[PDB]
């Protein structure tokens, strides 16, 4: 600010403003999946055969 | 017994009978190792899980 009556009378306003926003989201998804499945009949030659 | 089984019985004994050691012993091993050396006189029919 500034005033007078004489001599020095002015006006100033050297306002100012810095903003700076910043973001990082991060997302990491992961699935792994594994089955086995597994079955028998068994089966033999017969101890007789030619 | 079984039919099979007698055969190698009685083959066997032909060897013994034939007074052939080393064929007839061969032939009480590949017994053992084509019926086992157990026979089975119980099971039980089930299921599990
Ligand atoms: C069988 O083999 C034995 C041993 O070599 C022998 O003493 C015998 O005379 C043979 N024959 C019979 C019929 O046992």
């Amino acid at each position: 600010t500034e005033l007078a009556l004489f001599s020095r009378v002015n006006g100033k306003f050297s306002t100012e403003f810095q903003r700076m926003k910043t973001l990082q989201v991060k997302d990491q998804a992961v699935t792994t999946r594994v089955q086995v499945r597994n079955r028998i009949y068994t089966v033999k030659t017969t101890p007789t055969s030619e | 017994l079984s039919l099979g089984f007698t055969k190698a019985l009685m083959d066997i004994c032909d060897q013994l009978e034939k007074n052939q050691t080393k064929m007839a012993t061969y032939l009480a091993e590949l017994l053992i190792l084509n019926y086992g050396t157990h026979v089975i006189t119980s099971v039980d029919a089930g299921a599990a899980l």
